């Protein structure tokens, strides 16, 4: 009764959202046709968080499926769980986006943001009592930067004081694609430093070392990596859905860590990742799993975490677990570690407890942390954009829908505002 | 599927199938053993039916029976709701429309064929038990 | 549901033997005459009403009236591959022609076979309980064709008066010259076509002679592709009597619906799909491109092209698999292009006609196996730059006043020589007095 | 109890009414036979309302036939119930129309409505006490506007006081056939509203919009848009054949919608009309059923109604549904829009119900509408006229019947005077 509509934008934003909804579907015992055919009848009890009743016990999810190219929503009916969503939702452009931030926001998408919307705004009054949207994108290319971007000035000049929620990927220094990244991320992030509410930042550098080490698959397609990201951003939904012994909602959290206006880019986690090989060798309780909450090769950021200071940290934890056992390993694993935690926040932990495991894992925990680290992250960025913007390199298509000199310029003093924040509370 | 309408046509352009036929109704208050020709258009399998009428009998010199129609099998089939009689289902309109992969709201509507069509067997005219006697 | 058709001179009897090949095969009816006993063609109850009347043995006979007074045409179709067919008292002979003159085909000779003629209508007349019109099939350059043409459709209209008439007549092209007195022979019968006729569908013939040159693989054509051509066109015309269709308009309907005054009834027809069995299947013939390349100044059958002049009323007689909505987005691309300008005097500008029967093409021929048909009748205002080259035609050759020698012989004088050509001078002004917007 | 004559005329009229009676037959379960294979036993009770008893069973309709040329009747009875018709009820000349408003309504006229009369008020004996009439015609032709509009004004001065539905299917903006349109309508827009008091109007162009995009059909043709406006035309006439709960008949509904006496001109709809694939997608409650009512794109209308005001509108409910779930819904509805409804009036918003949903579905509804923006489809004609009035088009045709430009202009006249009475409420 406290609803979320998901909203999932671009070609790297629909084949991650496309795996959330066969994670959650699964949770709750639906069938690939929404029949549900669960065997708990507490997977109903809250079902109407992300779903929506239809004629005869059949349940649809509520997403809204963005692109600009019309190939992709094909590749998701096509997928194992497609055929469930609501085909009056999927709403597509004709031609391309050219990779570039200046045609989803300027031409290509912005015929579009009066259908989008319709769509959206039919979708927040079939619910009781609103509480958020989720936007589902990366920060290197044209749709899922650029049209996610305006969408949430779309959103935000209409529903001001309903909380808003953001996953994105922020593009690698050395894993690259394109060679106009910088550009595209830094003109992008001037609007997630204003209107957002809630942002997290994932590199595919980082993803790639999990899967190495940790997992230690030998290669990893994007199928397992798309997994990956799942199991996190069902981690801050998880106290709306099923009782907890010390549940806090998708608005508990926001207050709480972020302690000035702009400072609200989080780092993923989730604790019992581990090999196949060795699930028969492992202990699991909650001390160990903090071990490896904490542990700086199981995080989601390509930012040292030991090259900063923490901030706070919030951990959702998932199964039948003590509750001093979890107030005193929050304590243990900042004793034994003082100076990577600040000064003036005494206690410098959130924690939360939930009920009901994921599928087959007797326990489980997932990590947001705020570090000071995520400056590495915000200044090979900017170094990166002046590179190219001394000499003018790609410049004349983003100028071919007519930006001038200044406003790559303006958007660069609001991307190193963020090496001065940080630094500013670090010393 | 095919939805193509052209080899067909290409093939069997001018060749009809012809059968007389009878219904007897003399159950009914004041009723006729009535005799039909039945046609059958191999072009696109649709069948048109006729009138062939007596001397001097009451009846109005109205020019058919019925149209030329693809014929559905049993009884007639219930008047279903508007727009569930398209050809092909459709994902989202972008007018232009993007067609979908899974048919949804196709129905099961059996249809007449020439090979449900024989000499000396009794069918079904909406409702009306003929007995098709004759060929050509 | 009946119609009469009428014959005359060389030229509209050899087209009207393409008429009759193409209705005959058109329905289930041999050149025997008979419906077969075999091949059942899946026809109608009685639906060959038009053109055909039913003898209770079961021989159908035609109507038309084919006459000339040069005999041998006729006594060529009476040996022919249709010695069956006709009524043999149908057929009127004689035994010397115009040798191109007005006067001598419409008043030396003409008094002798307008008994014969009237009285052979009257007898198709009194059979037939419904009646339509008139389909009468000439051309202008021949005396035997303009004259007699003239004295027939005087003497019929006087007779019966209210029913439309509509002429299915040849008309001259530049720089060929069969006969050498085209003009004398052609204006002085413009008078009363002026005068009495209500659709007079101008065809040329070095236009379907480059038609057929181009669209289809023809090199050094004849005349019976012509022929066979413009049966095509009059067939799709007159379909909408015999078959039945979604959207079907009868001959008072387009008579009512495409002649804003009653002097301006000039109109003009071009039939799309026309392409070769080669290039046919490697192109789609979409209904949207088929009524798109209706509109070219190429595709047309007389050669004065429509960019000049501004349109006036159009209508779309449709044949085969259509449905609406595609001729209805037809409309709209075509009210949306910018080098077809109407008048403004009509905001609606067309009409469109649905039937559910396709073309069929005899064996033997030059056409396609298309699937759907069209064919346009439109009425433009070029039509007058097309008649401006048969008055500096006639002004230059009767500047010496050349060849009138032959005229004076004969019942006609030289006084209705500028009745004519003033005729034709307030036609081109009342063309010019329309087609200027207001 | 109450018994109706339904009338038709015209080429579109006369195959709109085709299908009229398909969806009718079937619903009270009648086959093609004239015999009873219904299911329920409501259907029984109140059959005589359209239909009428025939020894051995067979239900005959009552309907009377009416076109000049015989080409149309050869085909009405060549369709799947089109063998049901009575053969003392085709009446016909052999001549067509001609698309003309000459040859219908004066000279050609007066040789049928000496007998296209003498079989209707047989139908009137034959009836057992009558409510009202029903003609299915089109404006823009010569057999519509021709033989109806004569019709309607003479049995109204037979028939002095009862309710007249009339279904005209108004001539399209700008996707239409015929050149002679303006003719046709301004015209016959003379007799109507001097007569017919309700006249359920809206085109072929919207129709194509409802098959585009709410149906989301590839290919309609014309029997499609039938089964579109069949529907709410046996909606509206279902309180006087079903039992219900707040029940409303046809004089019902003209008390609540004529304020002023020359202000009848409505405007349909049919509520619960989905796409193909979603109907497993789609949940069915009046929260929803009310939302692809008041809408101006996926409701019948050739014009916007955001470009005015609505006078007074009814919708009439059908199924098993709830009292406050719909009298709430309708306060709902005015108070979010009350820019478009008119003030200087309270309620706005007649509401009935009933307790027989359709075939096939849990409920339905039809959503009819009277508003101060349809003068724009009275405008666009007028404006149509004037452009190729007064260079006198085809001013002999009518000449050639005898009807003079006196009365041409004089019927301009009362366009303009009827497009000012909606615009009087700005
Ligand atoms: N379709 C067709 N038209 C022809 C043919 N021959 C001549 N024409 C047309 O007829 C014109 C020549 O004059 P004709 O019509 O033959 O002369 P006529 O009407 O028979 O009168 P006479 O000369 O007395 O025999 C030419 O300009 C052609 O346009 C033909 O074989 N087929
Ligand atoms: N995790 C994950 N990442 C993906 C997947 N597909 C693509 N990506 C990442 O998406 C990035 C680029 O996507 P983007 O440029 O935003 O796509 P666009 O919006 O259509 O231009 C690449 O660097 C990929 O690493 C996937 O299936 N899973
Ligand atoms: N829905 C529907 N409309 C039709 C049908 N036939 C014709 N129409 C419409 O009727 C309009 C004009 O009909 P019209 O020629 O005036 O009929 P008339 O009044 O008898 O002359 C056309 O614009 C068509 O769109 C049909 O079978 N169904
Ligand atoms: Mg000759």
């Amino acid at each position: 009764m406290r609803e979320i509509v998901h909203l999932q934008a671009g070609q790297c934003g629909n084949q991650i959202g496309a795996k959330f909804w066969e994670v959650i579907s699964d949770e709750h015992g639906i069938d690939p046709t929404g029949t549900y055919h669960g065997d708990s009848d507490l997977q109903l009890e809250r079902i109407n968080v992300y779903y929506n009743e239809a004629t005869g016990g059949k349940y649809v999810p509520r997403a809204v499926l963005v692109d600009l190219e019309p190939g992709t929503m094909d590749s998701v009916r096509s997928g194992p769980f497609g055929q469930i969503f609501r085909p009056d939702n999927f709403v597509f452009g004709q031609s391309g986006a050219g990779n570039n931030w200046a045609k989803g926001h300027y031409t290509e998408g912005a015929e579009l943001v009066d259908s989008v919307l319709d769509v959206v705004r039919k979708e927040a009054e079939s619910c009781d009592c609103l509480q958020g949207f989720q936007l589902t994108h990366s920060l290197g290319g044209g749709t899922g930067s650029g049209m996610g971007t305006l969408l949430i000035s779309k959103i935000r000049e209409e529903y001001p004081d309903r909380i808003m929620n953001t996953f994105s990927v922020v593009p690698s220094p050395k894993v690259s694609d394109t060679v106009v990244e910088p550009y595209n991320a830094t003109l992008s992030v001037h609007q997630l430093v204003e209107n957002t509410d809630e942002t997290y930042c994932i590199d595919n550098e980082a993803l790639y070392d999990i899967c190495f080490r940790t997992l230690k698959l030998t290669t990893p397609t994007y199928g397992d990596l798309n997994h990956l990201v799942s199991a996190t951003m069902s981690g801050v939904t998880t106290c709306l859905r099923f009782p907890g012994q010390l549940n806090a909602d998708l608005r508990k959290l926001a207050v709480n860590m972020v302690p000035f206006p702009r400072l609200h880019f989080f780092m993923p986690g989730f604790a019992p990742l581990t090999s196949r090989g060795s699930q028969q060798y492992r202990a699991l309780t909650v001390p160990e799993l903090t071990q490896q909450m904490f542990d700086a090769k199981n995080m989601m950021a390509a930012c040292d975490p030991r090259h900063g200071r923490y901030l706070t940290v919030a951990a959702v934890f998932r199964g039948r677990m003590s509750m001093k056992e979890v107030d005193e390993q929050m304590l243990n694993v900042q004793n034994k570690n003082s100076s990577y935690f600040v000064e003036w926040i005494p206690n410098n932990v959130k924690t939360a407890v939930c009920d009901i495991p994921p599928r087959g894992l007797k326990m489980s925990a997932t990590f947001i942390g705020n570090s000071t680290a995520i400056q590495e992250l915000f200044k090979r960025i900017s170094e990166q954009f002046t590179a190219m913007f001394r000499r003018k390199a790609f410049l004349h298509w983003y100028t071919g829908e007519g930006m001038d000199e200044m406003e790559f310029t303006e958007a660069e003093s609001n991307m190193n505002d963020l090496v001065s924040e940080y630094q500013q509370y670090q010393d | 599927e095919s939805f193509d309408t052209l080899k067909q046509f290409l093939e069997y352009d001018r060749k009809v199938l012809r059968f007389f036929c009878v219904w007897d109704d003399s159950g009914s208050v004041f009723g006729d053993r009535r005799e039909l020709i039945l046609h059958y258009f191999l072009s696109d399998d649709t069948i048109e039916i006729k009138e062939v009428l007596p001397h001097n009998s009451g009846r109005d010199a109205m020019s058919l029976f019925l149209q030329r129609r693809k014929l559905p099998k049993y009884g007639p089939p219930g008047v279903y709701q508007p727009g569930q009689l398209t050809d092909q289902t459709v994902l989202n309109v972008y007018y232009g429309f993007l067609l979908d992969k899974y048919q949804l709201g196709k129905l099961d509507q059996e249809f007449y064929k020439d090979t449900d069509l024989s000499i000396g067997t009794t069918i079904n005219v909406w409702g009306r038990k003929v007995l098709l006697c004759d060929c050509d | 549901r009946e119609c009469i058709s009428v014959h005359v001179g060389q030229a509209g009897v050899q087209i009207g033997n393409a008429c009759w090949e193409l209705y005959c095969l058109e329905h289930g009816i041999q050149p025997d005459g008979q419906m077969p006993s075999d091949k059942t063609i899946g026809g109608g109850d009685d639906s060959f009403n038009t053109f055909f009347s039913e003898t209770g043995a079961g021989k159908h006979v035609p109507r038309a009236v084919f006459v000339d007074l040069e005999p041998t045409v006729i006594d060529e179709v009476r040996t022919g591959t249709y010695r069956q067919l006709f009524h043999p008292e149908q057929l009127i002979t004689g035994k010397e022609d115009a040798a191109n003159n007005y006067a001598r085909g419409h008043y030396t000779i003409g008094k002798e076979l307008i008994d014969l003629v009237l009285d052979r209508i009257r007898k198709l007349a009194d059979q037939c309980t419904g009646l339509q019109g008139f389909l009468i099939f000439h051309s202008f350059g021949g005396g035997t064709g303009s004259g007699f043409t003239s004295l027939l459709m005087e003497r019929l209209s006087v007779d019966y008066g209210k029913k439309s008439k509509l002429e299915f007549s040849i008309y001259p092209a530049p720089q060929v010259s069969t006969a050498v007195v085209e003009p004398y022979n052609s204006i002085l019968t413009t008078h009363t076509t002026l005068e009495h006729s209500d659709c007079a569908f101008m065809v040329d013939n070095e236009a379907i002679y480059d038609i057929c040159r181009r669209n289809l693989d023809i090199e050094r054509p004849t005349y019976t592709n012509l022929n066979r051509l413009i049966g095509q066109i009059v067939s799709s015309i007159t379909a909408s009597l015999r078959f039945d269709g979604a959207l079907n308009v009868d001959l008072t309907e387009f008579q009512t619906n495409l002649v804003p005054y009653p002097r301006i009834h000039f109109p003009l027809a071009t039939y799309a799909p026309v392409i070769s069995a080669e290039k046919a299947y490697h192109e789609q013939l979409s209904v949207a491109e088929i009524t798109n390349a209706c509109f070219e100044p190429a595709n047309q059958m007389v050669k004065c092209d429509p960019r000049h002049g501004k349109y006036m009323a159009c209508c779309l007689l449709y044949r085969g698999d259509v449905v609406p909505k595609d001729v209805n987005a037809a409309i709209a691309t075509i009210k949306t292009k910018r080098t077809i300008q109407f008048v403004d005097w009509c905001p609606t500008g067309f009409k469109v006609g649905i039937n559910y029967q396709p073309p069929t093409v005899v064996p033997g021929g030059d056409l396609a196996k298309v699937q759907r048909a069209v064919c346009m009748l439109s009425n433009t205002t070029a039509i007058a730059e097309a008649w401006a080259r048969l008055d500096h035609k006639f002004d230059l050759m009767y500047a010496k006043r050349a060849f009138v020698h032959w005229y004076v012989g004969e019942g006609m004088e030289e006084g209705e020589f500028s009745e004519a050509r003033e005729d034709m001078a307030a036609l081109e002004k009342d063309y010019e007095e329309v087609g200027m917007d207001s």
